[PDB]
RNA sequence: UAAUAUUUGUUUAAUGAAAAGUAUUUUAUUAUUAUAUUGUAUAGUAUUAUUAUAGUGUAUAGUUUUUUAAAAAUAUAAAAAAUAAAGUAUGAAUUAAUAUCAAAAUUUUAAUAAAAAUUAAAAAAUU
RNA sequence: AUUUUACCAAUUAAGAAGAAUAUUAUAAUAAUGGGUGUCUUAUAUUUUAAAUAAAUAUUUAAAUUCCGUGUAGUAAAUUUAUUAU
């Protein structure tokens, strides 16, 4: 695909390929797992700051 | 002066100084005596000679069972000066340039890269093209001026950057014997370059199918407008 | 061996006239008449001419 | 321990093959020498 | 690092792609920011010594090493993986030098 | 006994370059770009490779046919387990696969073919264009009449080399 | 127990019971890993270990990646192509600025000067050799560059051929479009036969006498009139004579005697054709219908030089089974030193060429002799093959 | 160590083979008289090892990979005989503090003393 | 001439996506035994028991085979607490 749109000139939105990040360990996950809701985090990137 | 930088060589070569390796110096090759472990007196002449002289050589030495280099043949050292030109600026740029200053800011600098850059090598170059002006070539004694041409820098016979003198002070300067650095460039350069018209005249006169026609016809044409442009005439 | 032997030890070797007679010789040779091939005199080959007359 | 190996390690050039080639070797090659030359020069010489 | 200089290395490694975008240019600190002027090569001229442009100046030294190499009126082959040690093929190999071509090609066919 | 052959010195001792730290060659900054082969004299015409492909059967040529090797067709330990790459070519992989990584595409993109853009940094640097085609997930775009190279389009039954 | 590293590459002896390893038949190298793993990375598919897992995305991205191209884009490809016409005007430009360039050789005196190499004249040259079709000598374009007169003919030919290509169209590319969809020579190529020759003139003084003679085969390619045909069959009678194509020469040798009727009474080139067409019958040992040619030669172009000069070395000096044996030129010896047979290799007894593909020499298809494979095939369970008691 | 040892493929009665727990059969394959389902070829001992273990069942498929141009001594057999050593190719292992080496004799020194001192007279290569 | 004696020498800057969701400690919010190329069935899928433990404690005195053994609520549900892509 790399070669056929560098020949072509088309312009590519999506991954022509699916990658599973997990290398197919989410499978392994249960289907109705979620993350639990985590309160008071430690971090500075919820305060938006843009200058420092 | 062995080893490192030769005469022609375009390197600035630091023999006494190691500035290109990759490790600190652990064995002193030649060596004369066992005080030169922690007093080498390097920098002394004679020992200077001992050490340079036992270094391998380079791609620049061409050392004695290797075939060397030609050189100092004017025919090489033209073409050498014509390929530098061609660095500095490129054919696009060139051509702009040759129309007729409206050009880009970083454009601009390669200008004056090139004439700085075409200045040092002949610098260099200079010390063997005083040697072979006497069997140089008809083509080659006016790619002299075709490459001063290319690089944009016209020749002084009395834009220019060969005229002046780089400056510092006499006693600050480096004098040092056995480097050659010719501290009148813009003198030694306006003189080869009357020499090298000189000879061309010379080179003319002993010229004179459809072969010879046409190239008489044409080489006499491109005398006149390259000289021309520097302002030199016959 | 009872000790590592040093740079001489392994260049004695090559003063000796057995081993300059079996590795560093030149071989005599002449271009054979009939083939064109180099060739030691008292070695032929086979091909028909080569093996009556043998140059 | 001192040995001064940083220092002897720029003589080699002035010992013939397996001493000037590995390291060691040629430190004690020196080592034995200057201190020998040494001995010498202050007592008999 | 107050200021992190983009070729030196913090938490990481030469990287050099990453480290320097651009060979040619060089990245120094003035007044308190990273700023970026052209590299340059110090080179004695008329006994000072002068600034040339870096990048122009050493890719016309390969460039002049190259020509030198190759207008020469020789032919280098080399040859790698030869499938024999190194003992064996220098001893094979000292008996060839300083040979015609045909006593090279001659002496490697007779033996 | 009429060629000369004086044991070479360096078969006898062979120490390995000495390694980089944090692959800081220290003089980088200091030194020319110049090839350490062209100042060192080093120079070849032709490189031939004898571990190429092409190269092969003259590999097998120059050899004694007396050496036997073994295992041609078969293996001695199953090939067909999953065993992981040695680790500069996972290297190479990644390096090369970069776009493989989550989240590389770039959050809410913002480049669309036909808008007029600068080079900011790089070769090119202060080009207008136009953008021509974006390929979004290498995070790439097409501008045009920027970062123009040649492309080789290989020979054929019908074509030449263009 | 382990004198030597805990490696699997480790020098000295080790113990399964200390250091246990598997069995690794060859195991690639600390450092390159060489030809022989390589060898087999290149028939078997991998290491012969299994355990190096094959990669070779390296050279996908070398072969398969980069002739991908699609329909749609090489269905276009080729109505794009250059216009041949104006490259054969472009490569003759550039190639005769780059030979008019070619500085003069500096005779010295006591010793031979080393001519300057003709590296910046390979460029141009390439590209106009094929846009041409002709393959040239390198080594007779130097040795044309060396003597100045060699020169004169080669640039005013150039110059002509330049000229008659950009006034008038390429004939050759006339007469290859009219051919699958007849007339005399044309300006053009009669330049191009001429510098040809003369290029092939020079590269015989330096005596590479195959490729010269491999030069002028285009040439008479390039040739329509019969003069030109005549004089370029002669020439390349002689270059394959120094060649020892002998078979060559005395083929080449007739045609440019065959055009005597219709070649201009002022020509060299069928006596020539004769010379050649008797030196080869001459260099074959058949003496005698040698001197039958002579006497043709000189029965129909009475006195000739040359057949003078033939007829009294021929005089001079005057079995079937031992013909053509000697080995009388040293071009033959030269082709003699490579592509011989040798002690231990390139003999019979090494690798032997079977339908492209390399053998031992135990199995040898063309032969039967002791300690060959097919001395072992047995009777195969059929008919009993020969009356041999003990073995077969 | 190591221009070393080893290897070295010019003629087969290994007939057979379930107990091997590894080896891309691209469709290995019935024509059945039988029904569905399932499955047939080379890896025991770290090896393509000295060479397997055991149960079938049978006797004319020769059922088809072992280098080499002298002699000592070692190994068999009858100091004779048979075998093996300059060889082209592959290429290990024990060992290694060493200076180009250390040869001969005499005494001494805290126990052989290749440690001293003195006289002396050890060329190179190969077996 | 057929022939330029025998012997005697090093120590290398490194050509390059062939080193990063990298190693180690650090997060006091989750946690029935993770298993993808998985997928009827559970007669055959049971781990519980008052103790020193996946729960780990702020002093030098006294006393005890005289000679190896020793500090008690800090606040009562109070903020030392087994955290984590
Ligand atoms: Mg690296
Ligand atoms: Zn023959």
């Amino acid at each position: 695909v790399d070669r056929e749109v560098l020949l072509t000139g088309k312009s590519v939105w999506e991954c022509p390929i699916h990658i599973d990040h997990t290398c197919g360990g989410s499978k392994t996950v249960p289907p109705h797992a979620k993350k639990p809701v985590r309160y008071m985090d430690a971090g500075i990137a919820n305060v938006g700051v843009t200058d420092i | 002066v062995y080893g490192g930088s030769g005469r022609g060589d375009l390197l600035y070569e630091n023999p006494d100084a190691r500035r290109h390796s990759g490790r600190a110096l652990g064995v002193l090759n030649g060596v004369r005596h066992s005080s030169q472990a922690t007093m080498p007196e390097s920098g002394q002449l004679y020992y200077r000679k001992l050490i340079l002289h036992s270094r391998p050589p380079n791609g620049s030495c061409a050392g004695l069972q290797r075939h060397c280099h030609d050189t100092c043949n004017w025919s090489y050292l033209i073409p050498s000066l014509h390929r530098c030109a061609e660095s500095a600026i490129s054919a696009k740029l060139w051509e702009k340039m040759c129309q007729l200053v409206n050009l880009t800011q970083y454009e601009r600098q390669r200008v004056r890269d090139g004439q700085n850059l075409y200045r040092y090598e002949v610098h260099q170059r200079l010390p063997l093209l005083e040697e072979s002006i006497g069997w140089a070539q008809l083509d080659d004694l006016l790619g002299w001026f075709r490459s001063a041409r290319r690089a944009w820098v016209r020749l002084p016979t009395s834009s220019s950057a060969m005229s002046c003198r780089l400056e510092g002070h006499a006693d600050s300067r480096d004098t040092t014997p056995g480097r050659n650095q010719v501290f009148d460039t813009p003198e030694r350069v306006e003189q080869l370059t009357e020499a090298t018209v000189h000879r061309i005249r010379e080179e003319l006169q002993r010229l004179n199918s459809a072969r010879r026609l046409a190239r008489d016809e044409e080489l006499s044409r491109c005398v006149e407008e390259e000289l021309g442009w520097h302002g030199v005439a016959l | 061996p009872k000790r590592k032997k040093n740079p001489m030890q392994l260049r004695r070797k090559v003063y000796g006239l057995h081993f300059k007679e079996k590795y560093l010789k030149m071989e005599e040779w002449y271009y054979c008449p009939l083939c064109a091939e180099p060739k030691k005199p008292g070695e032929w080959c086979r091909r028909e001419d080569c093996r009556q007359i043998k140059p | 321990h001192y040995r001064a190996k940083l220092e002897l390690d720029r003589i080699r050039s002035m010992l013939r093959g397996r001493a000037r080639l590995e390291r060691k070797v040629g430190l004690k090659r020196l080592f034995f020498l200057m201190r020998t030359q040494t001995r010498y020069r202050v007592e008999q010489q | 690092p107050r200021i992190l200089l983009d070729r030196s290395l913090w938490k990481s490694l030469w990287i050099t792609k990453l480290q320097l975008p651009d060979i040619n240019r060089w990245e120094r600190v003035v007044n308190s920011r990273r700023v970026t002027e052209d590299r340059y090569a110090f080179v004695e001229e008329e006994g000072v010594m002068h600034k040339v442009n870096w990048g122009l100046y050493c890719e016309r030294l390969e460039t002049e090493l190259t020509v030198t190499q190759e207008r020469l009126p020789q032919h280098t082959l080399l040859m790698k993986a030869v499938p024999s040690s190194w003992k064996k093929l220098d001893i094979d190999i000292s008996v060839i030098r300083g040979l015609s071509l045909r006593e090279a090609m001659a002496q490697c066919k007779l033996s | 006994m009429y060629a000369r052959f004086r044991t070479r010195s360096k078969f006898y001792f062979r120490p390995a370059r000495p390694a980089l730290a944090y692959n800081v060659d220290p003089n980088v900054m200091r030194r020319p770009k110049v090839k350490r082969g062209l100042l060192k004299g080093t120079y070849s015409d032709e490189t031939v490779d004898l571990r190429d492909r092409e190269r092969l059967e003259l590999l097998e040529s120059m050899r004694h046919p007396r050496e036997r090797d073994f295992y041609q067709d078969h293996t001695y330990h199953n090939q067909w387990l999953r065993r992981d790459l040695e680790k500069h070519q996972k290297q190479q992989l990644a390096a090369r696969y970069k776009y493989f990584a989550p989240d590389f595409e770039i959050s809410p993109w913002i480049w669309y073919p036909g808008d007029i853009v600068e080079v900011v940094s790089g070769e090119g640097i202060g080009q207008r264009g136009t953008i021509i085609a974006v390929i979004k997930y290498k995070n790439e775009i097409v501008v045009q009449n920027i970062n123009v190279q040649d492309v080789v389009i290989p020979a054929s039954e019908s074509r030449p080399e263009q | 127990y382990q004198r030597g590293g805990w490696s699997p590459g480790s020098k000295h002896q080790k113990h399964m019971t200390l250091n246990p390893t598997l069995y690794l038949y060859r195991f690639p190298g600390p450092h390159g890993p060489g030809p022989y793993t390589m060898k087999y990375w290149w028939t078997l598919g991998c290491f012969p270990t299994g355990m190096e897992v094959p990669f070779r995305l390296h050279e996908f991205l070398s072969t398969y990646q980069q002739e991908h191209v699609p329909v749609e884009v090489e269905e276009w490809l080729r109505c794009y192509i250059k216009d041949p016409l104006s490259e054969l005007v472009n490569a003759s430009n550039d190639f005769f600025k780059a030979v008019e360039v070619y500085p003069e050789v500096e005779s010295a005196r006591g010793y031979k000067t080393l001519q300057p190499s003709i590296a910046p004249l390979l460029v141009p040259m390439k590209k106009f050799e094929e846009q041409l079709g002709v393959k040239i000598s390198p080594v007779g374009l130097r040795s044309v560059l060396s003597n100045p007169v060699l020169k004169d003919r080669f640039l005013d030919d150039l110059f002509d051929y330049k000229s008659y290509v950009e006034k008038g169209g390429s004939t050759p590319h006339r007469r290859l479009a009219r051919s699958r969809f007849a007339e005399t020579t044309a300006d053009d190529e009669r330049s191009l036969i001429l510098l040809l020759t003369t290029i092939s003139e020079g590269c015989i003084n330096a005596g590479n006498y195959s490729d010269a003679a491999s030069v002028l085969a285009d040439a008479l390619m390039f040739c329509h009139d019969p003069d030109s045909q005549a004089t370029t069959h002669a020439n390349i009678s002689f270059a394959s004579l120094l060649n020892a194509d002998f078979k060559g020469a005395e083929y080449n040798g007739r045609e440019a005697a065959l055009l005597q009727p219709q070649v201009k009474p002022t020509s060299t080139a069928c006596a020539r054709g004769y010379v050649g067409w008797a030196a080869a019958a001459a260099y074959q040992d058949d003496f005698e219908k040698a001197e039958a040619i002579v006497k043709d030669g000189l029965t129909l172009y009475v006195g000739n030089e040359h057949l003078e000069k033939l007829a009294n070395k021929l005089q001079a000096l005057r079995p079937r089974s031992l013909r053509e044996s000697r080995s009388h030129l040293p071009s033959q010896q030269s082709r003699g030193l490579l592509s011989g047979s040798g002690k231990g290799f390139s003999n019979e007894f090494d690798w032997v060429e079977f339908k492209n593909k390399l053998y031992p020499s135990k199995m040898d298809p063309r032969n039967n002799e002791m300690g060959s494979v097919f001395r072992r095939v047995g009777d195969l369970g059929s008919f009993i093959s020969t009356s041999r008691s003990m073995e077969r």
